[PDB]
RNA sequence: AAUUCCGAUAACGAACGAGACUCUGGCAUGCUAACUAGUUACGCGACCCCCGAGCGGUCGGCGUCCCCCAACUUCUUAGAGGGACAAGUGGCGUUCAGCCACCCGAGAUUGAGCAAUAACAGGUCUGUGAUGCCCUUAGAUGUCCGGGGCUGCACGCGCGCUACACUGACUGGCUCAGCGUGUGCCUACCCUGCGCCGGCAGGCGCGGGUAACCCGUUGAACCCCAUUCGUGAUGGGGAUCGGGGAUUGCAAUUAUUCCCCAUGAACGAGGAAUUCCCAGUAAGUGCGGGUCAUAAGCUUGCGUUGAUUAAGUCCCUGCCCUUUGUAC
């Protein structure tokens, strides 16, 4: 099976817990402290959001290779809401998952391609298989 | 007597 | 017909309102009535 | 038996909803970017979608195989582009390889149910036009 | 989540003004013109103290060290970016300024705005705009 | 919709204007041929289950313009042609024009440009080295520089944006877009990709595009899913104010604008009284181009979601035609 017979929600799930349960995903300094998106007005309201994230992230990656800084910004947008103003649209943050790119690479699941970006490698592919083949069967059974 | 309905 | 439905009578009163009517030429236009002719218009009759 | 070649390729459009189905005999497989039928993003309108299935026989599903791939669209156009496809996908399969017999009465069934399945429909954006923030109404002005 | 916690507040009097117990944690301290809704989130944070209670189950001990952090939260290392007043022109350390405290800054900036006689100043004696207003259409209601 | 058409008829031939014509979207498994695009396969690799499994399943990862290492256009568009003309059945109709139901049909009224003579004391002399006349002309109403306001503010008026909540808002995830501009004679000023630094606007190094070749498969927004708040002017509504920083240019105070922490007023759907809207319509909701050193709450368009109301009249306000009083 691959990951498209699987929920997407409950894959990006169980992702972000084989992640939590691994501990090997690069954490930077500013943890629990900053903005996910610029548009939002408060803090991530549940902790992990770094492994959530990285969770959806490695899973987009998966399905379109060689994306960057300026792809994962336009993906990622949020409705940006002004008060008075007319809302209008913000691409996603740029410095955060910079760490998250980095942690995955620290995890050998990225590889820089040869003109530009990120490729997913041999063992993030591995892994994002088996994660959903354990998704299929726990939904079945 | 604006044709609403249908001496 | 909402009168009819409090009527006592077996369907047998319907009484009729016949009033004579006179109007000048001032305000017979006013009220619509005569209403101005064609050329030709003018040596007409009843009407219909 | 195992006759090469036997695919046909059918198109649909919904407001620039172009869903094209690669039909061919095999296991029953019904994909859209490889993604399975029935899991795809609108689950709320999952019936709709699976409307083809219901109708027809999975039979007739299950020997034939349907792959979509969509370029343009919406998300109500986009299931709808995907419905027609594979509609009107078992129809040109059921036209060119088995019996018209059969091919005459999944056409009844289909325009039975609903016309739409077969149907493109004509209607389409209309212009803005000045004078007014849509294309039919007026921008509200006062004498005064 | 128990029945009835027991040494359950209704409301609490820390900092001079009352707090809505019946509200959590992380939306109860806002009353505070020093901490706000995103202010409240990363204390509780930093104070790994979980957002599910309300503001009426936290022990004694437990708002002392909010307080703790409330008052002095430069202490812990916090981003200097997030403080209320940075750079302070008096004096260059850096905090943030609660409730009266933030009034009684801010008064004493007005009062060194109406000294000096600037055009920020003068104006906000004046009671009118600053940020490029337009008192044409602007003003209407607190204004006779 | 239409002196369009049909008929009694002193009108017959006509002509102007509707019409007709032109612009964009609606289609064949029709043609031509498009590596500046895709489709099916081909020989690979990465994997998933598994015996070495299977004509297994995905790849926008490789190439099928120095190649035999294949063709084609269904989907991406650009040239030419019919198809929709009230044609066919039924009904109404002076059996005529015409109107409606219906079957086959991509569609049984798809939207727009031009649009007869003439009347405006309609507005523009601040659109041109188009201009009559008058006006200051060397203490110019010119040209040159600088600063200030064009925004000021007690009050009333037009179009508009934000919301007054629970169909709600917050947080996290998932799935779709096209018109279209993009490095300039004088004119410096373009679109941006990749990688790094920074909490954010932002900064640094490396490139592609004079363009179906790069942004860009334009991963846009309510929308689809999960958690929180639960009728409390309540995280929502966010007006006004402070502090910090980069942005653009010489310059941002009389804040172009943007990023973070802040104070956080009204706003329980609003009396008269009016406007716009009939199908992809209204409306939500965005996003392009016009503006630009930087820019939108304006405007034209392109989208995604996207329903009921009516197939009627002159009751209120106005136009058209005739009969037409009228020293006009």
């Amino acid at each position: 099976v691959t990951v498209k017979d699987v929920n997407q929600q409950e894959f990006v799930r169980a992702l972000a817990a084989f992640l939590k349960k691994s501990g090997k995903l690069k954490v930077p300094e500013w943890v629990d402290t900053v903005k996910l998106a610029k548009h939002k007005e408060l803090a991530p309201y549940d902790e992990n959001w770094f492994y959530t994230r990285a969770a959806s992230t490695a899973r987009h990656l998966y399905l379109r290779g060689g994306a960057g800084v300026g792809s994962m910004t336009k993906i990622y947008g949020g409705r940006q809401r002004n008060g008075v103003r007319p809302s209008h649209f913000s691409r996603g943050s740029k410095s955060v998952a910079r760490r998250v790119l980095q942690a995955l690479e620290g995890l050998k699941m990225v590889e820089k391609d040869q003109d530009g970006g990120r490729k997913l490698t041999p063992q993030g592919q591995r892994d994002l298989d088996r994660i959903a083949g354990q998704v299929a069967a726990a939904n079945k059974k | 007597s604006q044709g609403q309905c249908t001496l | 017909r909402d009168i009819s439905e409090a009527s006592v009578f077996d369907a047998y009163v319907l009484p009729k309102l016949y009033v004579k009517l006179h109007y000048c030429v001032s305000c017979a236009i006013h009220s619509k009535v005569v209403r101005n002719r064609s050329r030709e218009a003018r040596k007409d009759r009843t009407p219909p | 038996s195992k006759g090469p070649l036997q695919s046909v390729q059918v198109f649909g459009r919904k407001k620039t909803a172009t869903a094209v189905a690669h039909c061919k005999r095999g296991n029953g497989l019904i994909k859209v970017n490889g993604r399975p039928l029935e899991m795809i993003e609108p689950r709320t309108l999952q019936y709709k979608l699976l409307e083809p299935v219901l109708l027809l026989g999975k039979e007739r599903f299950a020997g034939v195989d349907i792959r979509v791939r969509v370029k343009g669209g919406g998300h109500v156009a986009q299931i709808y582009a995907i419905r027609q496809s594979i509609s009107k996908a078992l129809v040109a399969y059921y036209q060119k390889y088995v019996d018209e017999a059969s091919k005459k009465e999944i056409k009844d069934i289909l325009i039975q149910y609903d016309r739409t399945l077969l149907v493109a429909d004509p209607r389409r954006c209309e212009s803005k036009k000045f004078g007014g923030p849509g294309a039919r109404a007026r921008y509200q002005k006062s004498y005064r | 989540s128990l029945v009835i916690p027991e040494k359950f507040q209704h409301i609490l009097r820390v900092l001079n003004t009352n707090i809505d117990g019946r509200r959590k944690i992380a939306f109860a301290i806002t009353a505070i013109k020093g901490v706000g809704r995103r202010y409240a989130h990363v204390v509780l944070r930093k104070a790994d103290i979980d957002l599910t209670k309300r503001a009426g189950e936290l022990t004694e001990d437990e708002v002392e060290r909010v307080i703790t952090i409330m008052q002095n939260p430069r202490q812990y290392k916090i981003p200097d970016w997030f403080l209320n007043r940075q750079k302070d022109v008096k004096d260059g350390k850096y905090s943030q300024v609660l409730a009266n405290g933030l009034d009684n800054k801010l008064r004493e900036d007005l009062e060194r705005l109406k000294k000096i006689r600037a055009h920020r100043g003068l104006r906000h004696f004046w009671g009118l705009r600053v940020r490029g207003q337009h008192t044409k259409t602007t003003g209407r209601r607190g204004r006779t």
